[PDB]
């Protein structure tokens, strides 16, 4: 009964799902055909019926038929149901009006059924979790519908989103900065928290501490895949101290404004570095707050940490958590803010990580994932308020927005909404 | 036998073999623990 | 005769209580199918104080689990001793209040409260004679932080002159837990000392230091934590269930403790803490106890004490004892620091005596101790509440489900009082 | 059975709060029950005792059938809650001529026939909770020419919710009685 | 006249102080130990049935 | 064997304990 | 052994058999109703929100201008639903209009005892008592009602008279599920009262003819 319901927005989302949920497959044991060879740890992701087939609690939503006709005719096509998937007919293609206003418009309807479907058959169900991209139309504009049409008519549960933020260097798309602006300034009132992801940090993340070149999307799919197992590895599995879904937003955001943090999973060694390496747990709690060891490009060496929610597995001595937490606290290359001093959560699970045939990490048994909320974040959120201010000068894309029910006065809005996001970042951290 | 090799241990242990190497000497001490205790508790079994 | 209604609130107290009547089985010999197993009769005449009697010679736990989300007490009915626990003792919600004071304690844990009111009156009045009531929480969570304290203000008016005594779980002084502990761990202590005659006070670390330095063990769980907690536990209501030559219930450890209502903060202790390679090298004698007690490494809350100073000391002691040599080691210890206790009570400590060791044991104490040294738990909690209220960090979590903010100026007014009242004794 | 006992200015039998209320009680039941209720009247446990048959189910006050109590109080007080139902309750009480003489109280009656060894009176009842008394003198002072010296044993049937069945010295008003007696 | 049979199960101790937890630790771990939820035997408090 | 102790008010049944090792057996 | 009457069993030393049985006290078999085909093709305007105080059912149109000809008679019908959405949206659907129907429940009277008497007619003990809490509910929520229902006590109270007599003997043990209404002869005790208390004059002699054990209350 400690139900939770994903949804999937986009080909980022479901990309991210198709390997996502064979983790979630492989932890439970869950055959791709949707048969288990009493237990309770596959109900938040799996719902019974009477024949003993196990029907996921999710939804796949995207406004193009491509991407999702390669889950209905790949190897889990008798997993989910054909209902459950929900596609369009032609996507919004990089643009936030058109996925927002006219084509978003008719699918909004198509899912919420699902949702309402979906939900009546969870009793104790938690909150829901989005995985979605600004960089593109669908995963930015028809998600935005679903949020606020969510928090107008879902209540006061949680939401938490494992947003795909624009890469600060590379990108794919080019007229993303104004599609993720225009999100940011929709979400920022109708959400609670957000995990940020961006690919190049996990691509030199596989890249360096992995012994491979070239990994594509689905090399990256996995380390999406572990840290969301390790976000709801309590609800599915025994512990000393369980943590909820209701507690990240609880203790992660103090301030309606502020709800990004950021992401960091710590033990990514390949079966190499394995052999060699020590089996205790300080050495690896120590490895999520090197900044090369992140999961968005930036350095927290220029911001300060607001709070922190340390997630462990396996052989995790509680004495050994204790010293590393401790010795963490005594250096000077952490600092912290003066309103938050005790600044650390603690959640500890029974259950080592499950090992995915055909991944690239190494069989671990301790596991580390770090959630912590940094003013350093707002550089980010200023390069992209740069760029909006490179673009906007000549009014670069502006007809592509205007033609389908974009007013003008939309750019001022958002502008204005984060400038004064960044004021209140810049006056948090005094 | 087991308890002689106990007080042999090194007197500041830090690496993971003296660790490992305590806790099986531990295991066994408190398996024959038990099992004289058990038996000790009465004359007929 | 005096019988005991044992409480507990959230994950916190529902491992405590998981691991408590895991000891209290064991010392009563009760079977995890509930059935008397033991080779003794003196285990059995004063049984009632903590199990009620069921059809088939069944002895079930008389107490209360409550929680708001069943994810932890499918840990209690999976454990050893979970089947002697009763189906209708169990009353939990499915969406928790996820550390938070102002949902478990006026939205959340108020609604559900009905339902603890009315198996708490169904029980309580089960015994033939009510002695009082004892209740194992965390103040850094938000199911028994808030919860267990509503319970708190509501059976007190319900019964106004039965005994209240608490198992609380204050912060850690470095390693933290929540975020938010300055928040719910000061609003669950200003609802605290208007109800309640006598707090223990217990932290992990000082439990971890215990465990590490007086112990050699390696790795030990929060189970060792527990375990170390329910020995305390068992220790104070010792004299309740087996007699003796100088007894005490909870009343004589409440007349004799506290001069004022105000001064019913406690902080305890455990005699015998001799190590697995230390077992051989030491003899158990009472002057050997008597040590332990007196060193800042044997305590259970992380406050060093010759900063502070004793106020009213209270020891139980197991065992057919000598006793002329246990009254000169409290006179001894009493006489030679003679900066360690206030000077205008001569006679700080209090003595009772049993004859039942716990098992494995032959002589043990129980040390639950008043003091000023308390205060350095309280003063940085207040130094922290007013680090986070001026920036009013958290503050939009709590004002949205119906609270105020006169009320925490309230509150930090109360706990800067209640500092000031202890400092006056130094 | 309670001849070493100093039958104060109260004496308590039942009582509904503590472990075993039943203990020197004999529990027949034919066609009905016996349950424990929290009360929503006075927010507090009271027995339960009902059937469908009103002489087969019953609570008799010692055990054992040839062993009987001692009580030399008068009075008989019991707090019962009238449930409209058919509730009959009968004492059993010694003279100086060392007869035992049983009184029947019975809520489907009207009328009242005296004789040697029972005397059978109607009972009215309130609508909710009530305080019934019993002179136990009175009444083998006028059916009889004889006194009272030691009532024997008395019994409960079905259609009914005991609390409280005490004897007392004689009639207490609501403010000498203590708080645990109302 | 009394049997009490064998567990090979310890029950808790101080002086030797072994503490009755399913391993999740150092040395015994066992890796393939079931560390997974179970099902519950009583409902939650649905107080929309008790009283209605 | 049990002793019965009547009171006013309470009744209550004590236990005598008996002097009697009479062993166990595995 | 004997089958009966017999000359079989006219043995000085014969062993006969029982009847067989009958299917009183023993669970009916259920069948599917029009409930989960209403509901799973999106007819009734209600949407489950899972609210931590104990879950509400919430309506997305306003309750005192809905049609109780329709709805209500159909939302009588899911009650035999046990399988776990359908039985709480139908209790609470049921509850939920008997709230706000002020002078809309006394004309569809007639179209709601068979939907009533086949949710009673199964015997599960957990669908009996939400039954008998719901036909509790029903008489008091308006006026008008109790003697609405008075040519309708001989084909409700058949099954009424089956756990009356059901309870616990527990001696001097305290009900712990006294908070969990599930004693059942209790609750229909209570629910005859209720059909006693209201309903007029002519009330008594219509419970006296169905059931034969119950007293004249009031
Ligand atoms: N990490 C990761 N990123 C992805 C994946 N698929 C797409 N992206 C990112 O998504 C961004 C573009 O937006 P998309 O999600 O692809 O497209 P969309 O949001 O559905 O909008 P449309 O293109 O109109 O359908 C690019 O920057 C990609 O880096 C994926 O499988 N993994
Ligand atoms: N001693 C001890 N403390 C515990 C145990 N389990 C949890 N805690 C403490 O409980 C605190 C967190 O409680 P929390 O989960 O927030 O309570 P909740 O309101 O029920 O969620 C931490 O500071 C822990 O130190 C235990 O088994 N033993
Ligand atoms: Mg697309």
């Amino acid at each position: 009964m400690r139900e939770c319901i994903s949804i999937h927005v986009g080909q980022a989302g479901v990309q991210i799902g198709n390997a996502c949920w064979e983790l979630y497959c492989l932890e439970h044991g869950i055959q791709p055909d949707g048969q288990m060879p009493g237990d309770d740890s596959f109900n938040t992701f799996f719902s019974e019926t009477g024949a003993g087939k196990h029907v996921p609690r999710a939804v796949f939503v995207d406004l193009e038929p491509t991407v999702v006709d390669e889950v209905r005719t790949g190897t889990y096509r008798q997993l989910f149901h054909p209902e459950q998937l929900i596609t369009g007919k032609e996507d919004a293609a990089n643009n936030y009006a058109r996925g927002h206003y006219t084509i978003g418009k008719e699918i909004v309807d198509l899912v919420l059924d699902r949702i309402r479907k979906l939900a009546d058959l969870c009793t104790g169900l938690q909150g829901f979790l989005i995985f979605h991209s600004f960089g593109g139309g669908t995963g930015s504009g028809f998600a935005s519908l679903l949020m606020e049409r969510l928090s107008v008519d879902y209540g006061k549960k949680s939401k938490l989103e494992f947003a795909i933020y624009p890469a600060p260097q590379v990108s794919t798309a080019v007229v993303e900065p104004y599609n993720s602006i225009l999100t940011t300034h929709t979400t920022l009132e109708h959400s609670d928290c957000a995990f940020m992801v961006d690919n190049e940090a996990i691509y030199d993340i596989c890249r360096r501490n992995l012994d491979i070149e070239r990994p594509t999307y689905t090399n990256l799919n996995r380390l999406i895949g572990q840290i969301v197992s390790s976000i709801t590895a309590s609800l599915r599995f025994d512990g000393a101290l369980n943590v909820d879904l209701t507690e990240f937003q609880t203790n992660l955001v103090p301030y309606p404004r502020i709800h990004f943090p950021l992401a960091t999973y710590a033990p990514v060694i390949s079966a190499e570095k394995a052999y060699h390496e020590q089996l205790s747990v300080a050495e690896i709690t120590n490895a999520c707050f090197e900044p090369a060891n992140q999961m968005v490009k930036c350095d927290p060496r220029h911001g300060k940490y607001m709070a922190c929610c340390m997630l462990y597995r396996g052989d995790v001595v509680p004495k050994d958590v204790n010293a590393a937490i401790a010795t963490i606290k005594t250096k000077r290359t952490i600092q912290f803010v003066d309103w938050c001093p005790t600044g650390f959560k603690v959640g500890i699970n029974y259950q080592p990580p499950t090992v995915v045939p055909g991944g690239d990490l190494a069989k671990v048994q301790r596991a580390v994932c770090m959630l912590s909320n940094t003013t350093a974040i707002a550089e980010a959120w200023a390069r992209l308020d740069h760029k909006l201010d490179l673009m906007y000068a000549k009014r670069a894309f502006v007809h592509w927005y205007v033609g389908e029910g974009m007013e003008e006065g939309e750019f001022s809005e958002a502008r204005e909404d984060l400038a004064a996001l960044e004021k209140d970042y810049e006056e948090v951290g005094v | 036998e087991v308890h002689k090799e106990f007080q042999s241990l090194s007197v500041f242990i830090d690496s993971i073999p003296k660790k490992i190497r305590k806790q099986k000497l531990e295991e066994e001490m408190k398996q024959l623990e038990h099992d004289i205790g058990v038996l000790e508790k009465h004359k007929v079994i | 005769m005096r019988e005991i209604v044992h409480l507990q609130a959230g994950q916190c107290g529902n491992q405590i209580g998981a691991k408590f009547w895991e000891v209290i089985s064991d010392e009563h010999g009760i079977d995890p199918t509930g059935t008397y197993h033991g080779d003794s009769d003196l285990q059995l005449e004063r049984i009632n104080v903590y199990y009620n009697e069921a059809t088939g010679g069944k002895y079930v736990p008389r107490a209360v689990l409550v929680d708001l989300e069943p994810g932890t007490m499918d840990s209690v009915r999976s454990g050893p001793f979970g089947q002697i626990f009763r189906p209708d003792n169990f009353v939990f919600g499915q969406s928790g209040a996820g550390n938070n004071w102002a949902k478990g304690h006026y939205t959340e844990g108020a609604e559900l409260v009905d339902s603890v009111l009315d198996v708490v009156r169904k029980e309580a009045e089960s015994c033939d004679c009510l002695q009082g009531f004892q209740l194992t929480h965390s103040l850094g969570g938000g199911t028994g932080s808030g919860m267990g304290t509503l319970l708190i203000s509501k059976i007190r008016e319900e019964y106004p002159d039965r005994i209240m005594n608490t198992f609380s779980v204050v912060p850690s002084p470095k390693v933290s837990d929540t975020v938010v502990e300055p928040y719910n761990a000061t609003l669950s202590v200003h609802q605290l000392v208007e109800n309640t005659d006598e707090t223990y006070c217990i932290d992990n670390e000082a439990l971890y230091d215990i465990c590490f330095r007086t112990l050699k063990l390696t790795t030990p769980t929060y189970g060792d934590l527990n375990h170390l907690v329910s020995a305390t536990m068992s220790g104070v209501t010792t004299c309740l269930r087996f007699p003796g030559q100088l007894n005490a219930d909870l009343r004589k450890l409440a007349v004799n403790m506290v001069p004022f209502p105000r001064l019913h903060f406690f902080m305890p202790g455990f005699a015998p803490l001799t190590s697995r390679g230390s077992q051989q090298y030491r003899a158990l004698t009472v002057p050997e106890l008597t040590q332990q007690m007196f060193d800042a490494k044997n305590m259970m809350a992380a406050c060093d004490p010759r900063h502070g100073r004793y106020l009213t000391v209270a020891a139980v002691f197991r065992g057919r004892m000598s006793m002329k040599e246990v009254d000169e080691q409290m006179l001894n210890v009493q006489n030679k620091n003679s900066s360690y206790f206030v000077e205008w009570i001569p006679n700080n400590v209090k003595t009772a005596v049993c004859d039942i060791p716990p098992r494995g044991l032959k002589m043990s104490a129980t040390f639950i101790g008043n003091s000023t040294a308390i205060q350095e738990l309280f003063k940085r909690i207040s130094e922290q509440f007013t680090a986070m209220f001026r920036r009013k960090a958290f503050l939009h979590w709590y004002t949205g489900e119906g609270m105020d903010e006169m009320e925490f100026t309230e509150a930090e007014s109360n706990m800067n009082d209640l500092v000031s009242e202890y400092q006056q004794y130094q | 059975m309670f001849k070493n006992t100093f039958q104060s200015g109260f004496l308590s039998i039942l009582y509904s709060i503590g472990s075993k209320p039943l203990q020197i009680w004999d529990k027949k039941v034919r066609n009905g029950h016996i349950k424990r209720i929290t009360d929503n009247d006075i927010q507090s446990l009271v027995l339960e005792i009902e059937g469908t048959n009103v002489s087969t189910t019953y609570i008799t006050c010692p055990a054992d059938p040839k062993k009987t109590l001692g009580i030399k109080l008068p009075f008989l007080v019991m707090i019962i809650k009238n449930l409209k139902k058919y509730f009959t309750f009968e004492v059993q009480v010694l003279d100086d001529k060392n007869v035992r003489r049983r009184f029947r109280a019975s809520n489907y009656q009207s009328t009242t026939r005296v004789k040697p060894f029972i005397c059978t009176m109607p009972m009215r009842l309130d609508d909710g909770w009530n305080q019934i008394q019993f002179n136990l003198s009175d009444f083998t002072r006028r059916a009889y020419g004889t006194n009272y010296i030691e009532t024997l044993r008395v019994q409960i049937h079905a259609n009914c919710r005991i609390r409280r069945v005490y004897f007392s010295d004689r009639l207490y008003s609501e403010d000498e009685l203590p708080a645990e007696f109302k | 006249l009394r049997f009490n049979f064998y567990t090979s199960q310890y029950s808790n101790s101080l002086n030797p102080f072994y503490t009755l937890q399913k391993p999740t630790c150092g040395y015994l771990y066992r890796r393939d130990t079931d560390h997974t939820r179970k099902r519950f035997d009583v409902p939650p408090a649905n107080l929309v049935l008790w009283r209605s | 064997e049990t002793i019965q102790l009547i009171t006013r008010d309470m009744v209550r049944e004590l236990i005598i304990p008996t002097k009697d090792p009479s062993g166990q057996s595995l | 052994v004997s089958e009966g009457f017999t000359v079989k069993a006219m043995m000085k030393n014969s062993v006969v058999r029982g009847p067989p049985s009958a299917g009183a006290f023993k669970e009916r078999p259920t069948k599917p109703t029009a409930f989960r085909k209403f509901y799973e093709r999106g007819d009734f305007p209600i949407a489950l929100e899972h609210d931590s105080k104990g879950n509400k059912i919430a309506w997305k149109v306003e309750i005192e201008k809905l049609d109780y000809h329709h709805y209500l008679p159909l939302f009588f019908d899911g009650l035999c639903e046990m399988t776990f959405p359908y039985e709480f949206f139908a209790r609470q659907g049921i509850h939920d209009m008997l709230e706000h129907g002020g002078n809309k429940i006394l004309p569809v009277i007639p179209q709601l005892i068979i939907p009533i008497k086949n949710a009673l007619n199964l015997r599960n003990r957990q669908v009996i008592c939400v039954t008998l809490k719901v036909l509790q509910h029903l008489v008091v929520s308006a006026e008008m009602v109790g003697e609405a229902l008075v040519p309708y006590y001989r084909q409700i109270l058949p099954i009424l008279n089956i756990f009356k007599n059901k309870n616990v003997n527990s001696g001097d043990g305290i009900d712990y599920s006294q908070q969990k209404r599930e004693n059942i002869g209790d609750l229909i005790q209570e629910t005859l009262e209720a059909f006693e208390r209201y309903g007029g004059e002519d009330a008594f002699i219509n419970i006296k003819y169905m059931v034969p054990t119950y007293e004249s209350c009031l």
